[PDB]
DNA sequence: AGATCACGCGCGATATCAGAATCCCGGTGCCGAGGCCGCTCAATTGGTCGTAGACAGCTCTAGCACCGCTTAAACGCACGTACGCGCTGTCCCCCGCGTTTTAACCGCCAAGGGGATTACTCCCTAGTCTCCTGGCACGAGACAGAAAAAAACAACGAAAACGGCCACCACCCAGA
DNA sequence: TCTGGGTGGTGGCCGTTTTCGTTGTTTTTTTCTGTCTCGTGCCAGGAGACTAGGGAGTAATCCCCTTGGCGGTTAAAACGCGGGGGACAGCGCGTACGTGCGTTTAAGCGGTGCTAGAGCTGTCTACGACCAATTGAGCGGCCTCGGCACCGGGATTCTGATATCGCGCGTGATCT
């Protein structure tokens, strides 16, 4: 599922970072650092969702918990 | 400045990605939202020198 | 009343003059030294001046050595042991009343 | 004879960098991501529904996220005098940053 | 006939960052430091006054930054495999971080 | 108060590197350091004369500097707040 | 930890550098405080491995 | 000519001769901490009233799920080239140690600006009832933009021509 | 007259320029569709007018602490000399990504169904704000003392070199 993340993703988001040449192993790196990032997000965001006593996981749970991180995101209902 | 951007796309409405061009060539607006990310916004087009065939 | 318009110095004069090769400067110079037969033994001294910018006078240290007394100056100013330490802007400007 | 137009190696990375920073779309696709998602949460809690929108902005602030990582990781690189991204480059990056320890 | 002791290049170096490490003291001489944040302060309003807690404050925060900067530019320095850092590293170091542009 | 950016000495820059765990340091370092801490006290004090203004005070208080090092996410623990 | 530092060193009673490696050397506690900085408290003692001689 | 033994040279390890810096052990004076005392302000006890939140019922929106096609994208494989990495050598920049100079630090004295507090008073903000019009939701219509197909053009890679540098031959000058 | 050196011309090799075809991308005209923008209607939040209270403005006083300055000590900063180790430029290898073509997978889109839970509404109760009384926990201050900072003397690494001793390699001598 993890894996679901394929090397041609992790190239063109490397891409429009603007990398040149990527080495073999960076993608399984960069599947290790996506898995910890979306596991911060989502723990917070199911916070939230657990404290409104929610069963359903709602954009505005994502914003909160992203603007808990300092990564603010705008164009959801912010 | 979003409107400036769409202006030089020859478009009439503003998209996210001219209020991303608008806040990020600014410095001024780019050190506002500096750790904001705007959606569908992309990135400033911006290739390292060292990176372009010689 | 400058020359004005470009001025060259010695050594750029001499590099658009010799074209920085050495076959057409060794053409030149050996025709020098040769129509300067009469003072051939001073021929290269004499040719190497046109390549040479002007330069202030100063004696080798060679000379001065001889005099342990003497010691050169910030610009040139020749001193002997009778000059007094110059003092320094903290002993002038900022002593106290 | 016959020879095929091969693009010097470096080329169509350098296409793909303009063809990629001139557009916005997402890069991953959606539903392998959102099941990435959905198995990650169901970690903390079960039986979970997700909002469309909620799993698009998860995505938007990821995607944001690792290009931004990975912009870091090239700034990385080229200071070691090399071209590629090499995983000790994100981890001085992330390192940096503050995020890991 | 006898030779000094000296120690080699990058062993006093050694014995001074051990030293630096175990103490707490403030490194920046207090007198100059005080006397930059006046000069500073001059530019944003005059005839301030300034707390001796307040400058020991701001020696306290900016001592501490330059060492956290420090250590992020030793590591930028040892990325690049080298053993002297240099203000390219400090400049990674800052642009990584996002203080820097 | 003139030229009071080279009192942050090079042996001082040399022991804040050296409890930064740097064992050679270049020659340009030091100017380079010299500018980031100006950028740094620059950002602070800023913020520090803000509150003294805004409090219609002449004195800038410890509190002034902690507040302004909290805004700017450098939580600094020992001189109250 | 701030007491186990400072039995660490002989000492009965905890100063600023007794709660920097309390804090420093706990993982979450490091965490928490990871945007803190503690007057007096210094740094953690370490050496970076390439800057040992051999 | 090959093998063994002895001597000489080179490299590694230990010791050591030292001497350098650090850590430790002891005595000492200190001032910073812990503690006791007194005063008072903020927390606790008791009571009221009102609205905020808990709970049940109902609605229907959105999430989930399933299916089936089509087709963009991932996966896989191969050739090769160019980039990473190791080794090496050179140069100088930076570390180390030492006089020499500077000014930081301490401490002590004198002055007063301004922080901090107190008392008075009023002008500003909360609160409330009545009025209404600006902002929101819903519906609609149409044109800005997505798409698309085709042409134009604008970046990527081979042989000939021109120019520059090196080698060889011919001619001229100088020397023998 | 012969040989060597230098200049001039011709030929060969290398580098640069251009010169060309090929993909990839941009531009341009046509189509068409769905979201942006405008209008309509209702309602609920903002406005208006008014009263009450206290938060804050303002003046006066005072007592801290921030500023200034001055001298003595000496720790630190500076400047210089010297050397070596590190930066870095270069070279060579090798292999590991990149580019491209083919095959495979599953993302994606359109469509229909089901119901779970999020939202809204009504009702009710009990929890918290608010108020008054009061007393006790927390705070300021003072005193005593002992934990730790200072300084001096001593033990302990320990870092770097040289040298001694041991081991290994090479050269010489002797034996087979």
């Amino acid at each position: 599922n993890i894996q679901g993340i394929t090397k041609p993703a992790i190239r063109r988001l490397a891409r429009r970072g603007g990398v040149k040449r990527i080495s073999g192993l960076i993608y399984e790196e960069t599947r290790g650092v996506l898995k910890v990032f979306l596991e911060n997000v989502i723990r917070d965001a199911v916070t939230y969702t657990e404290h409104a006593k929610r069963k359903t996981v709602t954009a505005m749970d994502v914003v909160y918990a992203l603007k808990r991180q300092g990564r603010t995101l705008y164009g959801f209902g912010g | 400045l979003a409107g400036n951007a769409a202006r030089d796309n020859k478009k009439t409405r503003i998209i996210p990605r001219h209020l991303q061009l608008a806040v990020r060539n600014d410095e001024e607006l780019n050190k506002l939202l500096g750790r904001v990310t705007i959606a569908q916004g992309g990135v400033l087009p911006n290739i390292q020198s060292v990176l372009l065939p010689k | 009343n400058l020359p004005k318009g470009d001025w060259h110095c010695n050594e750029c004069k001499f590099k658009i003059f010799i074209n920085n090769s050495m076959a057409t400067l060794k053409k030149i110079e050996s025709n020098f030294i040769k129509q300067n037969n009469n003072v051939k033994i001073f021929a290269k001294l004499l040719f190497n001046i046109d390549s040479h910018n002007p330069k202030q006078f100063q004696l080798p240290n060679y000379i001065k050595e001889t005099f342990p007394a003497v010691k050169t100056g910030s610009r040139g100013q020749y001193s002997d042991e009778n000059d007094k330490i110059p003092l320094t802007d903290r002993q002038l400007f900022n002593t106290s009343y | 004879v016959k020879k095929p137009h091969r693009y010097r190696p470096g080329t169509v990375a350098l296409r793909e960098i303009r063809r990629y920073q001139k557009s916005t779309e997402l890069l991953i696709r959606k539903l392998p991501f959102q099941r990435l998602v959905r198995e990650i949460a169901q970690d903390f809690k079960t039986d979970l529904r997700f909002q469309s929108s909620a799993v698009m902005a998860l995505q938007e602030a990821s995607e944001a996220y690792l290009v931004a990582l990975f912009e870091d990781t090239n700034l990385c690189a080229i200071h070691a005098k090399r071209v590629t991204i090499m995983p000790k480059d994100i981890q001085l990056a992330r390192r940096i940053r503050g995020e890991r320890a």
